[PDB]
RNA sequence: CGGCCAACUACGUGCCAGCAGCCGCGGUAAUACGUAGGGUCCGAGCGUUGUCCGGAAUUACUGGGCGUAAAGAGCUCGUAGGUGGUUUGUCGCGUUGUUCGUGAAAACUCACAGCUUAACUGUGGGCGUGCGGGCGAUACGGGCAGACUAGAGUACUGCAG
RNA sequence: AGUAACUGACGCUGAGGAGCGAAAGCGUGGGGAGCGAACAGGAUUAGAUACCCUGGUAGUCCACGCCGUAAACGGUGGGUACUAGGUGUGGGUUUCCUUCCUUGGGAUCCGUGCCGUAGCUAACGCAUUAAGUACCCCGCCUGGGGAGUACGGCCGCAAGG
């Protein structure tokens, strides 16, 4: 089932993503051609875990699994920023500060210190002591806001199936696999793809083809949302 | 070494047809001839000592064909060393 | 390796040939 | 040079096997002919072929994984190797794995495996260990 | 209901400037006794702390232990970072014939008659990874035939088959004793 | 009667007297030295010596290793020896099945019997892991007589040092 | 390296054995500019049989012999088959565009480097030029000192091996 028609694929282009000096693959399938001295994905192997990760995905969030927001590189992050506020998920944009998942006895008390911390400025207060303390506060109020997002609703034992930056957090995605609910992501195509159970085959530069893939997601999440 | 000229006589008149260039007898042939301008050559140039050694793996693989002649057929064997003038 | 070993050994042998050096006119004597 | 053909027989599989590669080609003899049908029929490999090359002829041989991607072989041994001969009484038989892996065995009435030299109560010179 | 049992305890002292830095290391392994183990590392600076660190740790590290009857299924030799052990099945009625770190391990299992032999190093921590990796080297009879896509009784023998029968109902008729 | 290792305190001296299989206990307060009081293991027995096997996968066939821990000859040529690509025909030496003769008793097994029980004794199987004959078998190794070109060696044409 | 014309398993390893083997050293005869063990002074120092300085002989050089040892090291024996790659560099062959030169790219054979999976290792690290996976043959190891020492023997003019 492709939700974007067949000819318009040809229009968007499916051959880009790296040169012949990083290319670590272990499958004979996902290996077409070799020209201009970049690989060609194949678009039915694209569209065949395509449609595998959409069904999975359908019913594990019909039953009622949860996948929370990530995003680093510097062509996805505003592409989610909108996603994520039409939708109203909060996400983290700059760092998954390594050991957040684990150590939920520690990034827990820091959401604690928020909420202490946010009490205390909703109360309203500000003069009785020095303002350095104070512009500190906000200082790393702004920080944890910037690195720690879409912690604020779960209370719920998370379930991650969302990978960003396999390649360059390649410790992160060993964090959540040591707790491991199964994890999708657009293929890094120097990212080996037998580990991740869903290698979709996407473009780890393009702005388009990271944008369009969660988008994707985010509608198919959606329509799970609606009819809990 | 030996020019294509010398060789292609040698050949020709050892060999067992027009044609062979590694029978026993024309290696053998071949072998004994370089080893005897070799070793003229080593009379003058005593300390030539890394040529020495190629005369020495040579004479080591004459022996190890002459072996096999002498398994495959005792006649053909003798007949190889009285027209040479060798003693084994 | 270590260089404590070669040393150990070292002495040894420049000890011996000190020895030999000593008794180099004598052990040509009761050689005969 | 080359000393033991069902040596590297066994080696090209089990490089192959440890690597995930899906075809093995391997020179082709009717000794290592016959020796790959016991692995098939004993249901270690999938399916073999002998084919032709520049000079010979040439068996492929294609390999098993489970629908998990885990490896359908636990590993190979050769037993008798040239300059020691191992060679099994009919009474006193290998046994791999306790019980579960298998052994093939030269004996006067073909290549046969550990279970059949016993139903059969015939003996002969071992070849290997596959499990 | 888990048996625990402590294998080592060491103290370990890292050099500073001022002295020593003395701390405390435990070794402590947890068992089920129907055959699922864990080992567990815990350091702190007190053994009481040392223990009970090394316990959460082994909660978390369980994994099944393959057994026929209460014996495993067939030999095994494991490797660590030097130790070797030689888990090899026993008739009924043997005992944990087993030296100082397989015994833990063996007997928070629940096997109960089994030969071992430690053929590397004699360190307690080493000599548990040797012994943990030998068992992860087991295989089970369903298993194997379902590798090789034979039914069970052309790849597992007669005998195996029958010590494997017999446990089940010698177990049946207990457990429906008692519950029923 | 420290850990091994089943079994702990008081008293007398303190680098002495001494103990001790190893680590090691005795520098006027010791579970380790004598003394008593308790305790454990055995028991008509208990300890120490001398000897062998074991643990020692510590001469490793079963069952180890050589970069730096002990361990690759300074490097090549080659004798004896060890080892052998693909395939057809044949022998049956190695290999293997079965059969006969042996492998004498006691011994160690198993079963049974008799000494009031045991030690001990007797009866019948097993063993005696091997050797010499007959009858097959021919998958592998091998002996013999062949056949191929993938190894190895010549030939022709170039090339660098 | 290219062509496959030629014989048709003629291969591999190799106990003892034989040859080659940096430097220093020995013999007979030449040669000797510089550098220079030994040897003299000068200086530093508590002392200088040293470092530093000024001089200086065997030697370093050539012809013919001898010696046969080195961290003679990749501290890694020889042969063969297989097991992801990326990037350099030295030789020889050839398809895709042609300017019709070549760092144009493509493929393949043989060397020589750096990085890096599977795997291996106690670790350091090795990793298609294995320390990975296997087969054949040789050498060697079995706690440290005593000791590569003594005694006996072989070789050597001697040093000594």
């Amino acid at each position: 089932m492709a939700v974007v028609t067949m000819k318009q694929l040809l229009d968007s282009g499916a051959h880009f993503g790296h040169q012949t000096r990083r290319w670590n693959p272990k499958m004979k399938r996902f290996i077409f051609t070799d020209r201009n001295g970049i690989y060609i994905i194949d678009l039915q192997q694209t569209l065949t875990y395509i449609d595998k990760a959409y069904e999975f995905v359908k019913e594990t969030v019909a039953h009622g699994g949860t996948v929370l927001f990530v995003g680093t590189k510097k062509q996805a992050q505003e592409s989610i920023a909108e996603e994520a506020t039409r939708v109203g998920m909060p996400y983290v944009n700059q760092r998954w500060l390594g050991g957040m998942l684990t150590n939920f006895s520690t990034v827990h008390k820091r959401l604690q210190r928020l909420k202490e911390l946010e009490a205390m400025e909703q109360t309203g207060g500000f003069e009785g002591r020095t303002k350095k303390e104070i512009l500190m506060l906000t200082r790393e109020k702004n920080k944890l806001e910037r690195s720690l997002g879409g912690i604020r609703d779960m209370q719920k034992v998370p379930s991650a199936v969302w990978v960003v930056d396999t390649n360059k957090e390649h410790i992160a995605v060993g964090e959540a696999r040591k707790l491991g609910i199964p994890v999708i992501a657009i293929l890094d195509t120097n990212c080996d793809p037998d580990v991740v159970d869903y290698p979709i085959p996407g473009n780890d530069d393009a702005i388009r083809s990271a944008a369009l893939l969660t988008k994707v997601i985010a509608s198919a999440v959606a329509e799970g949302l609606q009819a809990r | 070494a030996l020019t294509a000229e010398q060789k292609k006589e040698i050949l020709g008149q050892y060999g067992l047809h027009d044609t062979d260039t590694g029978s026993p007898e024309a290696q053998v042939a071949l072998l004994t001839k370089r080893i005897q301008d070799l070793t003229e050559h080593l009379k003058v140039h005593k300390h030539d000592h890394h040529s020495r050694r190629g005369l020495l793996l040579l004479v080591g693989r004459r022996r190890r064909l002459l072996k096999y002649v002498a398994q495959v057929d005792v006649a053909r064997y003798r007949s190889l060393i009285e027209r040479l003038g060798l003693r084994r | 390796g270590s260089v404590i070993k070669k040393r150990r050994k070292r002495m040894s042998k420049k000890k011996h040939r000190k020895l030999l050096r000593r008794t180099r006119v004598q052990r040509r004597k009761l050689g005969k | 040079t080359m000393t033991d053909p069902i040596a590297d027989f066994l080696t090209r599989l089990r490089n192959a096997n440890s690597a995930y590669h899906d075809e093995v080609t391997l020179p082709h003899s009717k000794l290592k002919a016959n020796i790959a049908e016991i692995l098939k029929r004993e249901g270690y490999i999938s399916d073999y072929r002998t084919e032709d090359a520049r000079v010979g002829k040439s068996l492929v041989v294609q390999l098993k994984y489970g629908p998990s991607r885990e490896r359908s072989i636990a590993g190979l041994r050769r037993v008798s190797k040239p300059g020691l001969r191992v060679y099994a009484k009919s009474t006193n038989l290998p046994r791999v794995l306790g019980g579960l892996g298998v052994a093939i065995i030269s004996t006067s009435s073909g290549l046969l495996t550990d279970r059949q030299a016993a139903r059969q109560g015939v003996g002969g010179e071992v070849l290997a260990y596959v499990w | 209901n888990y048996i625990e049992r402590v294998v080592s305890i060491n103290r370990v002292s890292k050099v500073v400037k001022g002295g020593r830095r003395f701390s405390f290391t435990a070794l402590v392994i947890v068992g089920d006794g129907k055959g699922m183990v864990g080992v567990g590392y815990g350091k702190a600076k007190e053994v009481p702390a040392a223990i009970a660190k090394g316990v959460e740790e082994a909660r978390k590290n369980f994994f099944r232990v393959p057994l026929i009857g209460s014996t495993i299924t067939h030999p095994v030799q494991g490797e660590a970072a030097a130790g070797v052990v030689m888990l090899r099945p026993a008739s009924p009625g043997t005992g944990v014939i087993a030296g100082g770190a397989a015994r833990a391990v063996l007997e928070c299992a629940g096997v109960h008659d089994i030969l071992a032999k430690s053929l590397g190093s004699d360190n307690a921590i080493n000599v548990v990874h040797a012994t943990v990796a030998a068992l992860k080297l087991l295989q089970r009879p369903e298993e194997v035939a379902a590798r090789r896509g034979l039914p069970i009784e052309d790849v597992a023998p007669a005998g195996m088959l029958k010590a494997r029968r017999e446990s089940e109902a010698l177990a049946a008729a207990a457990a429906r004793e008692g519950s029923a």
